[PDB]
């Protein structure tokens, strides 16, 4: 079975960082488009990100853009987040997943891992 | 020692690993299936550049009689040729998601009929070692003896205009070919895959180079952009007007009104036109006001079409002889046979008899 796992998460305050990780297996990685999305709770599932089977290709959420890096790591089957300049509105869980097709932004998913919490708190 | 691709499980990265290492000065590849062997000297194809939306596009030639050929993408790879009098495509997509929306999508006419052959018209092709698909391997005669679908033709395909007058202009081979560019615009709402259209443009292209040595004076270099123009009903002599006029009124293509264009669909139109033409349109010393442009389907099951179309742009005819490419209604067949025919494309690229073959 496909199986992905989120590591990474933890709190933060504004303006701090952080970096994802998700170990994929039971499947070809390298063939493969990529997703993070994110869900805050009570929230629609949000899409934050595409990378395409070798890297050369990703795309990002405008809320997103300059701020998150996705990257890969096709020999150790990994995906990545990079995550500079946190705000509040980026707490949520954070999931790894394998969209059905690869149009952006994906709301269709054939295998998500079971999700990492990201939280930026806030003091205004 | 010598490289080879394993039909049972060819996929993407076998079609672009043995092609990249393909030199200047060519390289064997052979094609192996069960109890089938072919021995293929490969070369890259120089004459011809393709730039579609997201990727540039390279093509490659056999040099066999039953005309093997490939194309590759950054995100895709197509291998073609004949077997037994048939011609088989894989078609091979990069990313795993899209080669199983290609599948589905090529799957989905067989879904109906439960013809026991099947898999000797449509077969998809695993992983080797659930498993993922990797490629689609598809027979285009065998799969209309399965299907029987009605016919598409290309009865009153053209747009003829009063001829022009001579006016001397004609030269010996030039020193270098001329570049053309086959401007191909995506109409709008319409989904066109890679390999169909790469597949139909250079099948157009080599229709030409195979004629009177025609390398010689002229190169193609096909692009594909959207428009936001479509035909306004199924009419394809109104929806031809219409997209000529689209072209006059597009900025971006202010300097370019003596290139050849195409709009370009996955369907056909009324009547079941398969493309549509200004006739006789390109000439090398005169193409102006947008004028050598026509309309052509892309789907995989009607090769040849923009090759049919471009014929008729460059001059060529319909002819009464089943085995041409300007045949009146599709044959499948990619090759100008008319000596008339030929002549006359020719000598709109610049060639004259004087010059040889
Ligand atoms: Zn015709």
């Amino acid at each position: 079975q496909v199986q992905l796992q989120e590591s990474g998460g933890g709190l933060v305050q504004p303006g701090g960082s952080l970096r994802l990780s998700c170990a994929a297996s039971g499947f070809t990685f390298s063939r493969y488009t990529m997703t993070w999305v994110r869900q805050a709770p009570g929230k629609g599932l949000e899409w934050v990100s595409n990378i395409n089977s070798d890297g050369g290709r990703t795309y990002y959420a405008d809320s997103v853009k300059g701020r998150f890096t996705i990257s890969r790591d096709n020999t150790k089957n990994t995906l990545y987040l990079q995550m500079n300049s946190l705000k509040p509105e980026d707490t949520a869980v954070y999931y790894c997943a394998i969209p059905k097709r690869t149009y952006v932004p994906p709301s269709q998913f054939d295998d998500r891992g079971q999700g990492t919490q990201v939280t930026v708190s806030s003091h205004h | 020692v010598t490289a080879s691709i394993d039909l049972q499980s060819v996929s993407y990265t076998d079609l672009a690993t043995q092609l990249n290492d393909v030199s200047d000065f060519g390289k064997m590849i052979i094609l192996k299936d069960n109890g089938f062997n072919r021995q293929v000297h490969v070369s890259m194809d120089k004459r011809t550049k393709i730039q579609l939306d997201n990727e540039n596009v390279r093509l490659f030639n056999g040099r066999d009689k039953d005309s093997t050929s490939f194309i590759l993408g950054d995100e895709f790879a197509v291998l073609r040729f004949y077997r037994n009098g048939e011609s088989i495509s894989y078609i091979a997509y990069k990313e795993a998601q899209m080669m199983n929306e290609i599948a589905e999508f090529y799957a989905a006419p067989f879904k109906k009929t439960r013809a026991i052959n099947e898999k000797e018209a449509f077969e998809c092709i695993y992983d080797s070692r659930g498993k993922d698909i990797v490629s689609v391997k598809i027979n285009i005669d065998k799969a209309k003896k399965i299907l029987n679908l009605p016919e598409c033709d290309y009865i009153n395909d053209y747009i003829k205009t009063p001829q022009v007058p001579h006016g001397s202009q004609t030269r010996a081979v030039p020193s270098e070919p001329k570049t053309v560019y086959v401007i191909c615009l995506r109409e709008n709402g319409s989904t066109i895959y890679p390999n169909e259209v790469s597949a139909q443009m250079q099948d157009a292209a080599n229709s030409v180079y195979a004629v009177h040595g025609l390398k010689r004076y002229v190169n193609f270099h096909f692009v594909l952009y959207t428009t936001e123009y479509s035909c306004p009903s199924g009419d394809a002599k109104e929806g031809l007007e219409g997209f000529t006029a689209s072209l006059k009124s597009n900025p971006k293509a202010e300097g370019y009104d003596d290139q050849i264009y195409f709009l370009i669909r996955w369907g056909t139109w009324d009547n079941k036109i398969l493309g549509m033409s200004w006739f006789n349109s390109y000439n090398v010393n005169t193409a102006s006001d947008f004028e050598a442009s026509g309309m052509s389907t892309t789907q995989l099951m009607y090769p040849g079409v923009m090759a049919h179309e471009l014929g008729h742009i460059l001059g060529a005819e319909h002819t009464d002889n089943s085995k041409d490419l300007m045949y009146a209604t599709f044959t499948g067949y990619l090759s100008h046979l008319s000596e008339k025919n030929m002549d006359i494309i020719a000598k709109n690229l610049g060639w004259e008899a004087a010059d040889g073959d």
